[PDB]
This record gives structure tokens, sequence and C-alpha cells, in this order.
């Protein structure tokens, strides 16, 4: 399924 | 652009009442309406809903099939009509605005309607003075809300305390007021239209 | 922020991708940018590929029994994400970068540009007479590992996501749209002169259309009624040019324009789609899955006018009937555009 | 199905100029469809924040927002003495969308010892055959108390919003018994 992870801030 | 509503009163549980809000300035197929009640002392939680332009309706599991909601573009004017009312129904009403494109919170707000749902009729306030430092006005068993009650026609108004009005099983309301005088009040109900005036001496 | 995610059924196989919507600029496209996740191993002789096809896709895919889509292939393009390419086109970008910073070396970049002359999203109404879905352009990236570019397709391995591509309206507003009709007689000097002028040529969904429509019926015929409508056109190019057109909203007033005579009014219209819920061949702004949506939006075409027809394009226009007594009716159109404003 | 939202605390008290946080919990994963409100006492609420991290329009930047996972961040930088007042939480990517219980924000003083006043029922009250115990608590910090009584139920407490010109409680309880009852102690 589509979802999302996490990603950071630079 | 604004928004307004109309409608409020008191119903007899089992009967049924109808509520309208107009809106101005803006577009109702360009947006969305709706409704969120809120029980005194406790969180606004959602209702109802009308999306005109997608001709959809929802509405809350606790109050499905029960209310009803309709949308006028002529007037630019929605309404909703509400049926088989319970006691615990009665709280403040509001109806908001959002962008239809895309939802982005509720920008507008209106100012507000309360729906009442009870038997209780209407009752003159009864002063009981408290007196012995301090002296209070204790006023019990009226309907409906408000009650203005100040010391001697409002002569002073410095050490008064008025406090919220509560509901007890008797289903009349009743409230308190203390002026603190260590060293040493009128009431005026406008719905019942009675004015009761009286002094405690120790 | 947050990136979206998919994953191949196996888990071994995941793809991040930056964005789910892509916007032009009228000259310049965001580029589509995305990494892919995979574990060596599993593959450990076979080649990483991702393809950006667009598709004139009938249909649906939930293995429906009937006539699937007439797969007509618009554009596509290829790209070998493992093993690694040159680093062109040209570096890993920020989004690259930090997806490679959070993840560390399982992860590898994929470019792509995507050709100004292609289409919008756009999607056809499916009629309840049918069933299913229906047919429109739709795009799709499709990541797949294998030894070979013409290497059977295997569900384990390939990755199907769904992007869209939609426009944005331009900050300059354009000429004011109007119109004109002198219309005479068969042989008397007596004529028909009407004026048709508009609020602006930008408007947005749901917002309200107030024609400014005037008549000067210095003439002996009268004018029994006037239609107020507005129509859409749908320029489907596959190898041969089409045009299904069809209205959307119609307002009607019996009012009566008397000879020699002068009668202006203004009028308010508005397209929506919840009065067109069965209508077939109208035209949907691209979906994700199945979930609705508000009209088609206005294509604007480039200053170049080149061709661009490779796909299906969508205008709107106004047409304002007059209802003229004993023959000689005349009706007058005018363009305009529908679409969103520019978010933030 | 139901997505219940869980915040806390359920009130807090800070003062001018403070750094105040106050967090959001979703009983589910919502993206970005959450939003921040603030209601005014006996007013229309307005909002703060939208898309959990837009800062809406008319608004002064001293407010801001963050997300981590299913938690949510609010924070204020400067707390200006007119922002006194509860705020609202909640996620509208389902239907129905749902909301906070509330949270209560309030200017902190130092704690003040109350005054206890006990006011018999009057004579026409005494007439009546109804009694009442009349029980004040005055200018006391902070709202929280403890009252017994014994001379139980069938007791009511009113309490009001804290007193600006001396940044206090005052709270008042009532316990209405008959005259055989009242007269049995």
């Amino acid at each position: 399924t589509t979802a999302s992870s996490s990603l950071a801030k630079d | 652009v604004q928004l307004v509503e109309s409608g409020g009163g008191l119903v007899q549980p089992g009967g049924s009442l109808r509520l309208s809000c107009a809106a101005s300035g803006f577009n109702v197929y360009s947006s969305s309406i709706h409704w969120v009640r809120q029980a005194p002392g406790k969180g606004l939680e959602w209702v109802a809903s009308i999306s005109s332009y997608y001709g959809y309706t929802y509405y809350a599991d606790s109050v499905k099939g029960r209310f009803t909601i309709s949308a006028d573009t002529s007037k630019n004017t929605a309404y909703l009509q509400m049926n088989s009312l319970r006691a615990e129904d009665t709280a403040v009403y509001y109806c908001a605005r959002s962008r239809q494109f895309w939802y982005s919170g509720l920008d507008y707000w209106g100012q507000g309607t309360l729906v009442t749902v009870s038997s209780a009729s209407t009752k003159g306030p009864s002063v009981f003075p408290l007196a012995p430092a301090a002296l209070g006005c204790l006023v019990k068993d009226y309907f409906p809300e408000p009650v203005t009650v100040s010391w001697n026609s409002g002569a002073l108004t410095s050490g008064v305390h008025t406090f919220p009005a509560v509901l007890q099983s008797s289903g009349l309301y009743s409230l308190s007021s203390v002026v603190t005088v260590p060293s040493s009040c009128n009431v005026n109900h406008k719905p019942s239209n009675t004015k009761v005036d009286k002094k405690v001496e120790p | 922020t947050r990136v979206f995610k998919k994953s191949s059924p196996n888990g071994k196989l995941t793809v991040y991708l930056g964005k789910r919507d892509f916007v032009d600029h009228l000259d310049k496209v965001d580029p589509v940018d995305g990494v892919v996740l995979v574990d060596p191993d599993y593959l450990k002789d076979r080649k990483v590929f991702v393809t950006l096809t667009v598709a004139f896709r009938y249909g649906r895919e939930d293995c429906d029994v009937l006539g699937l889509s007439f797969r007509k292939d618009l554009f596509i393009a290829n790209y070998q994400a493992f093993p690694p390419t040159p680093n062109p086109p040209r570096p890993p970008t920020r989004l690259q970068e930090r997806l490679l910073r959070k993840l560390g070396q399982h992860a590898h970049p994929f470019f792509f540009t995507i050709p100004q002359n292609l289409p919008s999203s756009v999607t056809l109404q499916p009629g309840p007479e049918d069933t299913g879905k229906a047919l429109g352009v739709d795009f799709e990236i499709r990541a797949f590992v294998a030894k070979s570019l013409e290497e059977k397709s295997h569900k384990r391995n390939s990755v199907r996501l769904v992007i869209r591509k939609v426009q944005f309206a331009p900050e300059k507003p354009g000429p004011q749209p109007s119109a004109e009709t002198t219309r005479h007689f068969l042989m008397s000097d007596r004529s028909l002169h009407l004026e048709a002028s508009l609020d602006k040529e930008l408007y947005y969904h749901g917002e309200p259309l107030n024609v400014n429509v005037h008549v000067t019926n210095n003439s002996t015929k009268t004018v029994k009624k006037i239609k107020v409508s507005v129509r859409q056109y749908a320029d489907i190019v596959l190898f041969s040019t089409a045009q299904y057109k069809v209205p959307v909203a119609q307002v009607e007033q019996d009012d009566q324009v008397s000879p020699s005579s002068t009668f202006s009014k203004v009028y308010t219209i508005t397209p929506f789609l919840a009065n067109n819920r069965e209508k077939r061949g109208l035209a949907l702004d691209g979906k994700l899955k199945h979930e609705d949506t508000n009209l088609a939006s206005s294509t604007i075409v480039k200053e170049g006018a080149n061709k661009e027809v490779l796909g299906i394009l969508v205008s709107y226009r106004v047409k304002v009937k007059l209802v003229v007594s004993r023959g000689g009716d005349v009706s007058v159109e005018l363009p305009f555009v529908l679409m969103h404003p520019k978010p933030h | 199905s139901d997505i219940q939202m869980t915040q806390s605390p359920s009130s807090l008290s800070a003062s001018v100029g403070d750094r105040v946080t106050i967090t959001c919990r979703a009983s589910q994963s919502v993206s970005s469809a959450v939003a921040w409100y603030q209601q005014k006492p006996g007013k229309a609420p307005k909002l703060l924040i939208y898309s959990a991290s837009s800062l809406y329009s008319g608004v002064p930047s001293r407010f801001s927002g963050s997300r981590s996972g299913t938690d949510f961040t609010l924070t204020i930088s400067s707390l200006q003495p007119e922002d006194f007042a509860t705020y609202y939480c909640q996620q509208y990517k389902y239907v129905p969308v749902t909301f906070g219980q509330g949270t209560k924000v309030e200017i902190k003083r130092t704690v003040a010892a109350p005054s206890v006043f006990i006011f018999p029922p009057s004579d026409s009250q005494l007439k009546s055959g109804t009694a009442s115990v009349v029980c004040l608590l005055n200018n006391f910090y902070p709202r929280e108390a403890k009252v017994q009584w014994k001379v139980s139920g069938n007791s009511q407490e009113s309490v009001t919003e804290q007193d600006s010109k001396d940044s206090t409680y005052s709270l008042s309880s009532t316990l209405t018994l008959s005259k055989a009852d009242y007269e049995k102690h």
C-alpha cells in the first residue's frame, strides 16, 4: 500500500 | 464576509426544531458547511456536514437518521431540521465554513446559538438571604436564565463574587453571590419579568 | 517533512518517491525524482530499472471481466537504476541526497525529465450503463528488477505507483472576454443587436459566473426565450482529431424581449458536478485511485502553438441562445478558463 | 472507524513570556490533516494551525506547531497576557472528524489561603421547608481544594474564573437537605 516514512530536516 | 445564525430557544423533548445560518461574502459551491456542538463545560464535537458541490451529506453516528441537512443556493442559506430531540442533545450550536478545494480547517465561525431541551416552565427567583465577615444572597428555584443580581441596585460593586448558575435534579436553576462587608440585593429576572429586592441584617 | 513510499509484495524491493503531484511553469516542469531501496543478494545477477509510462488507459485494474484498456503508449522512457550509471542528470538532488543520508548505501537514485509536449491528467466519467472505470490519460511510475529490458514482467518484481500532472493558474490575468452580434432580417432594414461581456477570463471552481448580456431589439420580431448555458469541449487525439462536446450547466428564464426595445441583465451560472452525476463523457480531473474530484481543470496551451496534441485536451465555453419568434434564432459563444489557483 | 484523540495535560498554568508545550496524540496514524483551535470563554472558537505546520493569516508568529509520528507539538514562544484560554485538537482526513477535550491555560501566582464562610438557611428559607448550607471559599490559589462535610452527599459546588484583580479563585458549595434531615444532627 501507499504510505509514508520519516525524512529528516537538514 | 460574515456569518450569522438564528433559531435558538427551548423545545419540549420529543419535539422538533429547525435552525438556519446565512452566508455572506463567500460562495456556497466553492465552500462547505459543517456544524459542531459543545455541551456546557465539555469539548465541542462534530454533528453534521453538507457538501453542496458534491451533493453529499454526512451525519454523526449518535444522531444518524434523527437529523436532516439541506442547502439552498438561491439565498446562500443552509437549513437542517431536528427531530426526536432528547435531553442529552442540548448544547451550544455553531455554523462553520471551510474551503472546498481543499479542506484546510474551519476559518470562519458563526456567533453561535444555544439549544435547550427540557419540560421546565418559567419560574421567578426566590431570594433567600444569607446573614451571619461577609454577607451573601442566595437565589434558588428559578427558570430560565439569566438573572442580574446586584447589591442595593448595584450601589457598590466591590467585594461581590457571582457564581455561575447550576441545575439540580429539581429541574430549576440556582445561583449565588456574596458581598464582603466585614464591618457594615437587587435581582432582576428578565425572561420571567420578575424583580426581587431584599436585604439581610445580622 | 514526509516522503511517500511503496514496496514490492515480496518486501525486498521498496521505492521512495519525493512527491505525488507535479506542476509545470509553462516552460519547465518539476523533474520526477525518487530513490529505490533494494538488498543486493535478492537479485545478485539482475539489474534495476524504473519506467514512466503514460497510457491512454481504458477501464480499471481490479480484475474486471470486460474489454480492458486500449493501452496505447503515449510516451515511455527508461533508466537503469542499478548497477549505478554515470552521475547525470546531473547530480543526486537535495531530496535524493537526504534520502541517501537517511538510508545509506542500499538506495539508488533515478532521474526523469517530463517533456513539455505532454498532456495533463484527465479522466472521463464512467457511465452508469457500463461497468467499472472509464478511459483517460494517466501517468504511472513502474520500478522493476530484471536482467533485460524485455524480460518478462513479474508481480513480485515490479512495483506500481501512480502520479499526476496538473497545471496552476498564471498570476497574469488575460484580456476581457466579450462578444457582440448584430442580426438583421431577410429583407427588412430592422436588425437585432446583442452584447455579451464577462466578469473575468479566469475563475475558480464553484465560484459563480455573472454573464453581462444586453439586447437591443430594435426589430419587428419578438424574443420568446433566452437560453444560457456553458459548454465543455474535449479535444481527444489518439491518431485522429476528435471532439466530444457536451453541456454541463444550463439556466433558463422565461423573459420576453419586445420589438423596438432594449433589455440587459446579469445571470448567475455555476459549473458543478452534483447535478451531472450520470452524463457519460464528462471530463473529470485525474483521480488517484477512485476518489471524486472537481470538473476537469482547463488546460492552458503554451505560447508557442506547436502541436501539443498527443492526448486529452479540455476547454470551456459559455453560449447564450436567444429564441426569436418564427425563426432567426441566434446565439453568442465565448471562451474562458476554469481551474485552480496557485497554492502555497 | 471512530478515531479518538488523547491530549494531555487537561490543564496547566503559566505566566507571561513562557514556553508552553501542549501535546496531541492520535489512536491511529494521520498524515497531516491535523489542526489547532483556540476558543476564548463564551465566544466563538478560531483556528490557529492548519495542515499541522502552517500558521493561519492574521495570527502572531509567536505560535508554532510540530509533528512527530503520531505525536503533535504545539508551542508558544512568549505567551501574551491575553492568550489565556482553552485549546482544541482535531484530525480531519477521516469521516467523521474528532475533537479534543479542552486544555485550560491560565496565569500563575503565589499560593493564597482561603477564608471559609458557612451561612445558615434563611428564616423565610426555614419556613419554606428546604434547608441549604452555603459554603464559601474566596481568594484562594490554586483552584483545587478539599472540603468535607460533618455536622456527605447531596452537595453541589460552584467555582468562578480567575479574578484578574487578585489572580485568585472563589468557590461556593451548597449542601441542601430537608428540615428534619438538617435538624437531626
